[PDB]
């Protein structure tokens, strides 16, 4: 549940 | 004048603007579904889509994309409010009306509906924030100290909050260094232009932590998927 660490990967 | 290598870096990192609002634009034009009431729900997802930009834009910063998710990750857990508050007051900056604020969609909003409008800590917020903008504009902020500004911010973690030390703690004392040797070097008539854009950063950060209060003050609800990355940002914790 983290967006801001998916953003960060992407 | 020379300029410091690290604000021409800078200066090729910064997104183009058209870009950025076409950007944002589209995704607030989309069909809307029914659970805040306007106006608040369309700029609170103009927020939320500029500090998406915002971080794009750290993503491809030097010394940003090196770190490990995990500071980048507390980096902007510790800047994210400051990054949107100097984004919003540097835009006023280059608009210059003391009459109505213009928003990152090219939209412009009248101070007179805000004072009607507007809730006290809002109205009190935006009014506090015109008085930076025209220190701002009277010091003569320009697009190098600008975005050497943001650098600075992203970076204004003590780094005894962080797992890596060494190049957070550079970076902080590169940025410092070009700020100064700009000022000096492009304003010398000025003489502490250097300290009182550092001072500007005091009220950035006391902005930033009445703009938090505000939103605090909504009672937002936890998503069933996560749809927004900001309300993200103001739950999480240290
Ligand atoms: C977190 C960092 C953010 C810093 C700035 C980010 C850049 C974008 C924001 C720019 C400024 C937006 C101002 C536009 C206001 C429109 C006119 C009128 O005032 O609208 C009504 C009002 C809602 O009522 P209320 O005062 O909440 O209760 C009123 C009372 N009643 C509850 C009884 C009904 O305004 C809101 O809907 C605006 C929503 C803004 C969404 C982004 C929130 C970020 C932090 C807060 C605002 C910071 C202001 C800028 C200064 C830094």
């Amino acid at each position: 549940p983290s967006l801001l660490k998916k953003l960060l990967l992407a | 004048p020379n300029v410091p290598e690290l604000i021409l870096q800078l200066l090729q990192l910064e997104p183009e603007e058209d870009q950025v609002r076409a950007r944002i634009v589209g995704c607030l034009q989309e069909p809307a579904k029914s659970d805040q009431p306007a106006p608040f729900s369309l700029l609170c997802r103009m927020a939320d889509q500029t500090f998406i930009s915002i971080v794009d834009w750290a993503r491809r910063c030097m010394v940003f994309k090196e770190l490990e998710v995990a500071d980048q990750m507390t980096l902007l857990q510790n800047s994210w409010s400051e990054l949107l508050v100097l984004d919003h007051i540097y835009r006023q900056v280059q608009y210059g009306k003391e009459d109505s604020i213009l928003l990152v969609t090219g939209q412009e909003v009248e101070l007179s509906t805000v004072a009607v409008q507007a809730g006290s800590l809002l109205h009190s917020l935006v009014l506090r924030a015109q008085e930076l903008v025209l220190q701002l504009h009277a010091l003569q902020l320009d697009r190098q100290e600008f975005v050497c500004l943001k650098f600075l911010i992203l970076f204004s973690l003590d780094v005894k909050f962080l797992n890596n030390h060494s190049l957070v703690k550079d970076a902080q004392e590169k940025a410092n260094a070009a700020l100064l040797d700009y000022t000096l070097s492009h304003y010398p008539h000025s003489g502490d232009k250097f300290q009182q854009l550092l001072l500007s950063l005091v009220e950035v950060r006391a902005l930033s932590m009445q703009a938090k209060e505000y939103l605090y003050h909504k009672h937002l609800g936890n998503e069933m998927p996560r749809n927004n990355l900001l309300i993200e940002m103001l739950q999480a914790k240290q």
